């Protein structure tokens, strides 16, 4: 018995650091997705433009 | 936020090319060749554009006033040399790609055509006139030379007098202006057209495409 409550209670603070380091890299590689499709390609030349306007 | 300096639009099948600097009579930048050699290179590798249309937004004012060489003086003036070189090679391999694009290029000359204008039209087999051309090669008298790839398109295409390029020498020696009908008469316009019926021949052009298993080159 004190073996299971001292390994839930680890499992428990192993998950939330887990969960910490897995949402940050997912906003890390986001940012990167977002960042590459914000990226000007020589194709987007053909895509016709009224910034002005 | 400020207007573009060449604006690109789609007509069908056809992509418009038209200069937009109405106050300094369309004059070429760096910035307006970059954008049209960088645009063309695209043309090529699409699929659905047939044609380009080479035209201005100030017609009949002028077409193409001449590269702009005053910038390129002040830079001179201020040792920005890796500035003017730029605007060479900019210009030199946009007038390089027309020479040798494989896909028809239309040059609409409804107006002035003088230094780098003819460089957009006199490598194109379609350069069309209208009663508003003015061609000339204005350079003896800034101090340059004749640039474009006008020392080989003149000796090429010019038709009277000019089996020694004797009338080539002599436009570009003496600077000479030659206005519509003249133009198509000696060779520097390919064809006369109104300018009134340039809205109409566009339109056409857009509207024209390669048949059966024909691609557009």
């Amino acid at each position: 018995l004190i073996e299971a409550f001292r390994k839930e209670e680890a499992r428990l603070l192993h998950k939330h650091e887990y969960l910490q380091k897995r949402t940050k890299e997912l906003e890390k590689a986001k940012e990167l997705e977002l960042e590459k499709l914000n990226k000007e390609k020589s194709s987007d030349l053909t895509i016709m433009t009224l910034d002005k306007m | 936020t400020d207007a573009p300096p060449v604006l690109f639009t789609v007509q069908d099948t056809a992509r418009v090319i038209t200069l937009n600097r109405p106050k300094k009579l369309n004059a070429l930048n760096a910035e307006m060749s970059e954008s049209m050699f960088k645009t063309l290179n695209e043309y090529a590798k699409s699929d659905t554009t047939n044609l380009v249309i080479l035209k201005s937004s100030n017609r009949p004012r002028s077409f193409c006033a001449g590269g702009d060489v005053a910038t390129v003086a002040i830079f001179n003036f201020n040792k920005e040399f890796a500035k003017s070189i730029k605007f060479f090679t900019d210009e030199y391999s946009l007038n390089f790609q027309i020479a040798t694009y494989l896909k028809p290029i239309v040059t609409f000359m409804d107006g002035i055509t003088m230094g780098g204008g003819v460089g957009l039209s006199i490598h194109t087999p379609f350069r069309i006139a209208t009663e508003n051309t003015k061609w000339a090669m204005p350079e003896m008298d800034i101090g340059f030379f004749p640039d474009v790839g006008s020392t080989f398109a003149l000796p090429r295409i010019v038709t009277l007098a000019n089996s020694n390029s004797q009338m080539a020498l002599y436009l570009c020696l003496t600077g000479e202006v030659v206005t519509g009908a003249d133009a198509y008469m000696l060779g520097l316009a390919s064809h006369y057209v109104s300018s009134e019926n340039l809205d109409a021949l566009q339109k056409r052009l857009g509207e024209i495409s390669p048949p059966f298993n024909n691609d557009p080159q």
